Parts: C-alpha cells; structure tokens; sequence
RNA sequence: CGACUCUUAGCGGUGGAUCACUCGGCUCGUGCGUCGAUGAAGAACGCAGCUAGCUGCGAGAAUUAAUGUGAAUUGCAGGUUGAUCAUCGACACUUCGAACGCACUUGCGGCCCCGGGUUCCUCCCGGGGCUACGCCUGUCUGAGCGUCGCU
RNA sequence: GCCCGGGUGGAGCCGCCGCAGGUGCAGAUCUUGGUGGUAGUAGCAAAUAUUCAAACGAGAACUUUGAAGGCCGAAGUGGAGAAGGGUUCCAUGUGAACAGCAGUUGAACAUGGGUCAGUCGGUCCUGAGAGAUGGGCGAGCGCCGUUCCGAAGGGACGGG
RNA sequence: CCAUCUAAGGCUAAAUACCGGCACGAGACCGAUAGUCAACAAGUACCGUAAGGGAAAGUUGAAAAGAACUUUGAAGAGAG
RNA sequence: CGCGACCUCAGAUCAGACGUGGCGACCCGCUGAAUUUAAGCAUAUUAGUCAGCGGAGGAAAAGAAACUAACCAGGAUUCCCUCAGUAACGGCGAGUGAACAGGGAAGAGCCCAGCGCCGAAUCCCCGCCCCGCGGCGGGGCGCGGGAAAUGUGGCGUACGG
C-alpha cells in the first residue's frame, strides 16, 4: 500500500497525468519487457522501445510466432507498429494496425552505446538491490 | 470641525442622521497635517511633528520626515527600523504619535474596546461563532 | 548544412555580421521563392534560415554582453542592464553590511552576558 | 453548510464498556463464526501465541 | 415617433476606443473612458461588482512577467551563474 | 409568538452572524504543527530544559484563590539579590526575571 | 466611411483577416473536435460594435 | 366491404429521457507566501510550408542559447559531433499602458554623437543616445532697502 | 411495489444487519427541453405592365440577348458625396443552406484580386468650450480655478 | 488618610488571521437541466451607446478498419 | 558704491538615489447607510455592517503599565477555554452586552531626548593604492570637499544612574 504522502492515488489525476504525459515521459511509459534469452543475458526484465527492434506479439489478433521489426513509434496514439501486423482498406492500399508495447516482446535490441549504458546501469541497480536483499 | 458633505441638506435617512454642520472628526487635525505632508511626500518616512503656532482659522504644525535611502541612517543601527518596508506610510496607517491617539489604545478598564490589535479586532473576536468540532 | 551555436563561439564579430548577412539574403531568396511557387524542400529551409539567424544573433549578444560585464565588473557604477535584477523590493532591501552591523552599546551588552549552554538534574 | 455537526463526543466510560464487550464477545466460537470468520479448524479461539 | 421613426436620426457615436484598457468606452466628449477612466491615474475598479473585477483580474491577460517570475521564485531567484557545461 | 409554556430567550443572531463563523476542522492539524514546533525548539536548545527558564512562587491575588499557589512570570531583583545572582547573569544562565514584582512579605 | 484613422483600418484589417474559414486538414488530425469555424461573422447580421 | 375515426400490438420515424462512463467542479487540509520606472497588471497588433479558433511566443516572434534526457514530431509534405521533450541560471523581449519630449492625429519638436549629400559648409536622408512630475543629499549659478564686517 | 419469461443492450450490480441524506410530484399563469390540434388554414393584395423569339441548361413566368409595349419624367426609380457600414467593390466557380415561389441568378457560399497624391483632405489656427502648473480647498481618490495670493523670458541685432 | 503606576518620545520575534497567488494531498460531496456561469475554440458567441448582461454545447468503434467497386439519377439521395 | 561672510529663497537634461501603478483572501486608518426587527413608528435595532477613500506585509496590528486589584496580592502583547448571555445599557420595550481573576498556546526584552563628562572624540561624499566584489564592503594614503556647536559620537533611562 502506498504511504508516500506526497505521491497521489486520485483515479483522475493519474489518468490526467497520463494523457498529458510528454514526450519523454511517453519513452518511460511505453516500454515492453525483454525475452527470457535478452533477461537471463542482461539481467534486466524491460526496456523502453525503440524504432527499429522486433517484437513477438503476444497478444490479440494478431498473436504469433514472427518476429517482426518495428518501422515508427507513435507516442501521441500510445502505440507502435509492426512492419508484418497490418490490414488492407477498401480501397487495397495496406496500413499498419497499432499495438501497444505491453502486449509487446523484444527478440533482441538495437545496441547503441546509449541503450547499453541504460542496459548496464539497470543491471547494476538491480544486482544492488539484491545484494541489499541478502 | 467637518459639517457633512451632503447636496444641501439631504442626508436621506431617518432623523438621527439628520445632522450636518456639528460634527467632528475622528481624527486630530496634527494627525491630517502628518498625513499631508506624507502624502506628498511619498519618498520620506514620518517620524513625529509638533506644533508651532494657530490663529483663528489655520493651525500650524512642523513635521518630522526622514530619508530612508540616505546611507547616513541605513548605516547606523539604532535608527533603520524606520527603513524597512513595514514601516511605510505610518501617518496614513495612524502609526505616528499623532495618529494614534485617535485609535483609542491603552491599558486599563478605559480602554476595553480595543483589547487586540484594534476595534476591528476586538469587534472581530466579540461576533464571531466558534463552532468546535464536537460542540 | 546545419549552423551550430558550439562553433560560433570563437568567432570574433566581423565574420559573424558577414554570416548573418548571408543568412539574411538567403531568407529574402526564399520568401521571394515561396511567393513564385517553389518547392517544398524550398519552402521548409525557411524555418532552418530562420532559426539560424537567431542563433547568430544570440550569439552575437551574449558575446558582447559578457565582454560589457567583464569590463564593467571593476567600477562602482553599472548600466542597469548589468546591474542585478532581482525583485524590486528585494533590490531596495539593506544589504549584508548594513543588516549585520550592531552598535557598539549591544556589542558590549552582548560581549559581557552571553548565551550559555547549560542542563538542569531531573 | 460546511458547519454542519460532523462529529460526535461519546462518554470514555461508554467507550471502555463498547471495547470490553467487543472484547469478551471474541472469545466466543458462536458469535466469531456467525460473524462469518472461519475458524472451524482453529485450535482455541481465544489465540495466543509466543512473542517470537 | 418617439420609436422606429426616431431610430433613424443616430449616425454620431458617443464613446470609442479606449487606449488602455481597448474597450468601446472613450466618451470623447468627456474624453474619458466609462470602464477603466483612462485619464485618471487609477484604474476603475468597485467591488460592488464582482463580475467586473473578476473579468478583467490579474489572472486573465498574458501575464508575461509575472508568469516568469513565479518560477524564477522557485529557486530563490538564482541570478548570474549557469549549470557546469559537458 | 409564544408558545404554551417556556423560557424567554434572547438568541443573539440579529446580525449576519453567517459571515463571521469560525469554524475548527484544523485544530488536529493546528496540534500536529505546534508539536512539531515543540520537538524542533526542543532539539535546537540540545542540553538545555524543554519548558524553559524556572519561574517563581506566586499567590494568586484573590479572594477566591488566594489559597493557591501559581507559576509566576519571573524572579524579582530583590530576590535576585539576596540571592547572590546578577539580573543580567540570571536570564543567560536560565531565571526569569522581571522588574515590575515587588515583595510585601 | 472613406475617412477613416489609422488605428480603425488596422483593426478592421485585423478582423476580415480572422474571417476565413479553417484549413481542411485540421478536422481529420487526431485529438480534434472542431468541425468548422464558429466564430464567422457576416457584414449584415453582425455590426462589429465600433 | 371502401374511406374516416378509436383502441391494442409489431415495425419504422420524431425526440433525446434513463443507465453506464468523467483529463470537470465543490469542500476541507498542508507547505510556501514572490509584482512594478532595470518599466508591473491590463490592452493592441503581429509571428507557423500548408493556420481560422484555442494555446505559445515578440521582428531572434508555435521560439535562441545552456543543462538533463536520449531517437523522434506527425494531419500532409521537406530534411548520436545529439531528433524530440523537460528543466530553465545566458540572451532577447513590437505599440499603448503608473507611461516619461509635447499631444493622442501617430501629428510636431529640441539637444548631442555617427553613416549617406557634403568631402563640415551649411541644408536634406538614415541610425543611435537623451529631453515627465515630485522629492532627498551634495555641486554650480544666482536673488534680497534680510542681518552684518572692511572701504 | 415486486418476482420470473421473451426481446434489445454491452459492463457493471444486488440481497440481509446497521449508518447518512440534496430521498418519492399532477398541479405552483412552476423552470428547462421536446411535441401536438389549430392547419396544408390565416396569409405570400400600398406605389398602372407586361409580351414574343432564341441561347445556355437535367431543369426557365423570374437568367442573358434581340424585338415590342410601359413607368420614373431633371424637387427622378438619373449622376456624385458627408455620417454610418467595412470588403458589401471586381473576376471566376457552385447551386447544400439563405434571398418567406423559383432561379442557370445574388449584397448568399467558395477561390482569388483591388484603394498609388508637394498641389484632394487630415496634419496648422482659433471659436463656443475643454484642461495642467502656481495658488486654494479637501479625511481622501481628488476637486475649484485659467490669470486669478506666481522669481512665469532659456530668446536676440549688436559689442567685448 | 491609604494603594498602585510615572502620561504627553521610539523599537521588538512566537503563539494568531488568510474565499487572492504558487505547488500539493484528500473526500460517507455532484455526476452534463447536477457540480463553478464555464468538463467542450467560456467570461467565448451574442445584446446594449455605455455602466453592464451572458449562454447552448461531453460519449462511433478495441482498432478508421470511416463503406473500394457496379448500377439509376443533374444532384441530394438509393439498390447491390 | 564696491568687496566678503551668514540667513532666507530660487534655477537647472547638474552627480547619485527614492515615490507613483497593480493584486487585494487575511491586516491598519477614515467615512459610513437603508432594507429589516420593534407585529405601526421617530429613540433604539440592522450597525460602526454594506457600499465609498486611503496604506502595507508575509503576516499585519498590539506590546514591555500614567495596568489589574484591595488579596497572605498579581505583573508586556497576542490567541483558546471559562468568567457569561453575567455586571451593565435599553420608548428599561424590542433588543444589546463587556471586563478582572482562573487554566492553557507562546514567551524576550529593550532604546532615546533630558540631566552631565569626554580637545566633535561623530557622519556623508570625491581622488589614488591593495582584497574579493551577481545583496558595492574592508584597510591605507590625500594642507580633498561638506555636514555638524541652532549639538554628532561614547557612558547613560526610572529595574535607578
Ligand atoms: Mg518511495
Ligand atoms: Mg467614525
Ligand atoms: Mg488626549
Ligand atoms: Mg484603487
Ligand atoms: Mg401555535
Ligand atoms: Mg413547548
Ligand atoms: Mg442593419
Ligand atoms: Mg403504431
Ligand atoms: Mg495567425
Ligand atoms: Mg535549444
Ligand atoms: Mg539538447
Ligand atoms: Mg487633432
Ligand atoms: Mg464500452
Ligand atoms: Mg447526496
Ligand atoms: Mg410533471
Ligand atoms: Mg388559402
Ligand atoms: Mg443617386
Ligand atoms: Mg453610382
Ligand atoms: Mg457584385
Ligand atoms: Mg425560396
Ligand atoms: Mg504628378
Ligand atoms: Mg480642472
Ligand atoms: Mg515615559
Ligand atoms: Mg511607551
Ligand atoms: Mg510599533
Ligand atoms: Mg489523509
Ligand atoms: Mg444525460
Ligand atoms: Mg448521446
Ligand atoms: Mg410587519
Ligand atoms: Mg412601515
Ligand atoms: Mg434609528
Ligand atoms: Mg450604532
Ligand atoms: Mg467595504
Ligand atoms: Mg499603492
Ligand atoms: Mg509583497
Ligand atoms: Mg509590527
Ligand atoms: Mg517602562
Ligand atoms: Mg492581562
Ligand atoms: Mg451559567
Ligand atoms: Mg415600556
Ligand atoms: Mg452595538
Ligand atoms: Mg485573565
Ligand atoms: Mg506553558
Ligand atoms: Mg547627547
Ligand atoms: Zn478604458
């Protein structure tokens, strides 16, 4: 139970919060955990997503075993989109269908040297916190 | 004194408010010259006035204004309370000698109505309600 | 491609008016381009030059405004564009001297009967 | 009104009485179980154990 | 007569724009404003009118000093220093 | 109007007693703030006593309490001085002292 | 009226200009709600104040 | 029989009730408690590739610099030595407005210093800096058959 | 008042023991919103008047052109301004809404354009008047007063 | 006779007040004719010469996947 | 007549500063009604309230007795409980209405003028040198200027000195 004063638990200004997120707390929001491969590899359960990882998704109707690779995120619709997971309109022309990063897997990472400082600092953070925990 | 600013007679109202031409002002005519002089002018402090002389229609009253910004008072110690902005317009505020005189405060049975900061005060605390929590 | 502030720092005056005036013909020719029909890759350079004039500019100022302070830091009297803007009523409070200054009278009181630490038994 | 009379005073004597009857009241398997608690298995209602 | 037919007769207004508070207030024959009386030092402003006084408050307009002011306050007006560069 | 039988009551609501009504829902917090006080001036002052200076021996000035023995404002210089202690020394090292208590007895 | 003073044309100028309707690409964004301009005003219906 | 009228039901209209949702209120409490001639509050006018409103901003005009963050913004186009967001300490901040050269038409000036005409010899054009009231301390220039002193 | 069945619907709801209330509508010429009969009714009647042919067009009593017959009759139903209006002006396009019938038309809607001054006015002068300073009054924001209880000229030929 | 102060000069934190402002937390409250007038381009549109007065207006769908294409009609508007 | 002091009073785009206006929930100083109640109404009441004017701060105001009491005496101001709907006022009608003591929250005391003594022992400003200077200060040097004896500073204020 929470026990932060300072740190609200009010229904509306949680959702408010969250819908008038910036930006760079829409990178934050919009993560998606790792593999068990990637988890057991780094230590780390999740990471925020990034253009061009590829996912398994998990589920909704489009659930299965492709991996897929990740062509743009849309943080203003809270969503990203599969270069695989998509529908054809009236017309013919293919667009994409959104999925949010929850329901989202990474097969494995786009390695810059800024997600693997994020990556080991996670690790670090963590392996602390259980090193405390003994 | 102060006769009633009203068209010619005209105070509308019941009679007891009639009167015109013999009432008073509450405060005393040093405390209006204080207020004069600081009022115009607005870049000096009052400290005190005293009177110098009268005749059948004017009094005379020499007051004291001080600098606040001159370096000869801000560096000596005992005399720059007057240059903090508390103290702005005390004449106006009836802090002065003068002005409070007019207040009616003091300490004893004769000065009952003002137990507080003012008459304000007094009459603020007499009628209000204090409704507790658990009554 | 891309003007940077990091680099225009060096710079002394002369070549950055030269550059700003480059800048500024460039945005004439592209408002003029935009008036006769140009292309989109055209029309979106014109907020690029825009903000590259404004990055000239600011370095311009902050430049010579920091070249003014520094030669005014060692007189009694500034500019008040140099002088600090705080609050007005802060700006006229007693400085640091003037508030810890005592007279002599304290000092002695002060001096002869201080403060002291001290504990009673229960 | 917000200076409606939002709380009540009630007796400190009344008050030990209501705790010692909810007290005695939870030593007894009837009233504990029509309460709705499930204490079929419970060794002895009236449960203590050590400080450790 | 005292109606339709006297409505035709207005073609001369009586107040224009004020220059300081930019309502169609400036009686030019008074040459004063009704809503703010412009040539008076002092804003217009009875509280027997809460209305009035809420509709043109500190709180409307852009508020473009003091906006900034409220956040220069967060940090005690720290002035003439800047974060340590990369 | 008056009823059959009762008191006569003069309530005092003839005026807009309405605007003028304190009410008391921040008493708990107004206890938490001056406890907190309380515990900050105690932890500032380390060594010294919580309540404060001691104070004297009074009888209360009154027919109906004279019987009683209060807490007083402070030590009186007569007593101060036949006492051994300065009245400038008594209020640094923890006395309250004041000037105006004279000493009939 | 053909006389007219500097700050009453500019004015005026300011007010025909916001009289055009929205941009058609505007109700098909995303987070909109506006459908069309609310806010036109005709020369015979509405006088302007002034 | 047919038309018309009435009643009940099905369906379809008209209308927008009910129910369920809620980035909004109301009330209570907590900490802080800060505007302005270094130009406030307020108003006006402008600023987006496509932009009317709302919002943001001020000719550096939906923003510059700096710091943090670390790959987007998005309705369509276009183009890691750091995109976008956030913070915000550097810089900048049009016209009115206590509003300040005089007046409020944006009309008319004065003084000083620069650049064009000149090649200062004056006009003219452009640019920059001053030119409000009251008041304090000091400076300078004064006035008085005011009180005196030497000639 | 309630419980079941059937239908629609798409995300929350109720029983019992207590607690609390902004807790039950037929009316108040009740408030807001909606809908009837009246009723396809009253009405679309002030200022003499329209007709023929063609074109465009899905569509013509109303548009355009040509012809005829009329009216305004120079104190006009003509040609220009002031005040006021503020883009209504012009060209092209549309016929959803508006123009109380209709429209191929419009002062409607939608895209674009359009106002060029030493000499035409403002700008300057003062009129009736308005309004600062000095002064006076005023608790006070301020008010009176316009030469009146003012050291009210910052100019100049010339000479040093 | 007693008692008690020493006026007509000045400074001084804490306990106290707070329907404005900044930043927060909560509720036996209201749930779009309610709750602020204002959940929405609201002190907005609009009215009045002016002082001033002052609204109406929330909900497709999980995702626009917002109905390609054929056909009648000038089109609105229909059938597939 | 002239020259020179002092006094009083002017002029400045003289050097350097300061005020104006806004918000106004809370605070201080003025001015200040009538609805209403009295089953009418004029004194009263509404009410020293609304409206009006002025002036601030983060709190304001008040404040260290020309006090309360009459006791075996208390001891600045402010705030809460109680005193108390009491003493009292009132066409003694309607109505209005405190204070002391007592228990608490907090708690902090001080400074001038005068009287006198110290060679004005005092203060402001300009120039140069040294320190850091984004709350313009400290030290030294100036036969530098001014204020001030029509009184600046040290001692000192009712608790005595
Ligand atoms: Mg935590
Ligand atoms: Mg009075
Ligand atoms: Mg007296
Ligand atoms: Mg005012
Ligand atoms: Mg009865
Ligand atoms: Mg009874
Ligand atoms: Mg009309
Ligand atoms: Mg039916
Ligand atoms: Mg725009
Ligand atoms: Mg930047
Ligand atoms: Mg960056
Ligand atoms: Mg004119
Ligand atoms: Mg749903
Ligand atoms: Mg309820
Ligand atoms: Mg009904
Ligand atoms: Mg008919
Ligand atoms: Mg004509
Ligand atoms: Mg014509
Ligand atoms: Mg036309
Ligand atoms: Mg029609
Ligand atoms: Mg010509
Ligand atoms: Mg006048
Ligand atoms: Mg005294
Ligand atoms: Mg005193
Ligand atoms: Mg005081
Ligand atoms: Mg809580
Ligand atoms: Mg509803
Ligand atoms: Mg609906
Ligand atoms: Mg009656
Ligand atoms: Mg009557
Ligand atoms: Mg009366
Ligand atoms: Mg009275
Ligand atoms: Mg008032
Ligand atoms: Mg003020
Ligand atoms: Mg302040
Ligand atoms: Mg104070
Ligand atoms: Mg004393
Ligand atoms: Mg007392
Ligand atoms: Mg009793
Ligand atoms: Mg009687
Ligand atoms: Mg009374
Ligand atoms: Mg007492
Ligand atoms: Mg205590
Ligand atoms: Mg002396
Ligand atoms: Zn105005």
């Amino acid at each position: 139970m929470k026990f932060n004063p300072f740190v609200t638990s009010d229904r509306s200004k949680n959702r408010k919060r969250h819908f008038n997120a910036p930006s760079h707390i829409r990178r934050k929001i919009m993560s998606s955990p790792l593999s068990k491969e990637l988890r057991q590899k780094y230590n780390v359960r999740s990471m925020p997503i990034r253009k061009d990882d590829e996912v398994q998704v998990v589920r909704g109707h489009y659930k299965g075993q492709q991996i897929g690779k990740v062509v743009q995120v849309y943080r203003k619709k809270y969503v990203i989109y599969i270069e695989r997971v998509q529908r054809e309109k009236a017309n013919g022309t293919t667009v994409h269908v959104g999925i949010h990063p929850s329901k989202v897997v990474i097969t494995r990472l786009k390695l810059d040297k800024d997600r693997k400082k994020i990556l080991e600092r996670k690790a670090k953070s963590r392996q602390v916190g259980k090193e405390k925990g003994k | 004194g102060r006769k009633r600013p009203v068209p010619k007679g005209a105070t509308y109202g019941k009679p007891v408010h009639h009167g015109v031409n013999q009432l008073k002002f509450a405060r005393s005519l040093q405390s209006v010259a204080e207020e004069r002089a600081g009022r115009h002018c607005g870049a000096l402090r009052v400290l005190n006035s005293y009177w110098v002389g009268e005749d059948s229609t004017y009094k005379f009253f020499e007051v004291i204004l001080i600098d606040p910004f001159h370096k000869a008072i801000r560096r000596n110690p005992d005399t720059q309370w007057i240059t903090k902005p508390v103290h702005k317009h005390r004449e106006m505020r009836g802090l002065t000698s003068a002005g409070r005189k007019s207040r009616g405060l003091g300490k004893g049975h004769k000065f009952h109505h003002t137990i507080g900061g003012s008459r304000r005060a007094a009459w603020r605390r007499r009628n209000t309600l204090q409704l507790h929590r658990y009554r | 491609a891309k003007i940077k502030a990091r680099d225009l720092r060096g710079k002394k005056k002369e070549e950055l008016l030269k550059q700003l005036d480059d800048l500024k013909v460039e945005l004439s020719q592209l408002r003029v381009a935009k008036v006769t029909g140009g292309a989109a890759s055209k029309l979106s350079k014109i907020r690029v030059v825009r903000k590259s004039i404004a990055r000239v500019l600011t370095v311009i100022n902050q430049t010579q405004k920091e070249n003014l302070r520094k030669f005014y830091k060692g007189k009694k009297y500034k500019p008040l564009d140099l002088r600090p803007k705080k609050t007005r009523a802060m700006r006229r409070r007693l400085n640091k001297h003037e508030e810890s200054l005592k007279t002599k009278k304290q000092q002695r009181k002060e001096r002869l009967y201080p403060l002291r630490k001290y504990a009673v038994k229960a | 009104k917000t200076w409606r009379r939002w709380h009540r005073r009630v007796n400190t004597t009344q008050k030990r009485y209501a705790i010692c009857s909810a007290l005695a009241a939870s030593a007894l398997p009837a009233l504990v179980m029509s309460k709705g608690h499930r204490i079929e298995e419970v060794p002895e209602l009236p449960l203590v154990v050590e400080d450790k | 007569t005292k109606g339709t037919s006297s409505f035709g007769k207005r073609r001369n207004k009586t107040h224009t724009l004020c220059r300081r508070c930019g309502s169609k207030a400036y009686h030019l024959q008074k040459s004063t404003c009704g809503k703010c009386g412009y040539p008076a030092k002092r804003k217009r402003k009875y509280n027997w009118s809460a209305k009035a006084k809420r509709r043109n408050t500190t709180g409307t307009g852009r508020m473009r000093h003091l906006k900034i002011v409220y956040r220069r306050f967060r940090h005690g007006f720290r002035e003439g220093t800047t974060p340590k560069p990369k | 109007a008056p009823s059959r039988n009762g008191m006569i009551l003069k309530p005092h609501f003839h005026k807009d007693w309405q605007r003028r009504v304190a009410t008391w829902f921040n008493q708990p917090a107004r206890k938490i703030r001056r406890r907190k006080a309380r515990q900050a001036r105690a932890r500032r002052i380390a060594p010294r006593p919580a309540a404060g200076p001691i104070r004297p021996i009074v009888r209360c000035p009154t027919v109906r309490y004279h019987t009683k023995v209060r807490a007083g404002r402070g030590f009186s210089l007569e007593e101060l001085r036949v006492a051994g202690i300065h009245k400038k020394v008594a209020r640094t090292i923890g006395i309250s002292v004041d000037p105006r208590r004279r000493n009939k007895s | 009226s053909s006389h007219k003073t500097f700050r009453i044309k500019r004015f005026l100028a300011k007010k025909q200009k916001q009289n055009r309707p929205i941009p058609q690409w505007i109700w098909m964004k995303t987070g909109n709600k506006i459908r069309y301009n609310s806010k036109r005003r005709h020369w015979r219906r509405t006088k302007l104040g002034l």
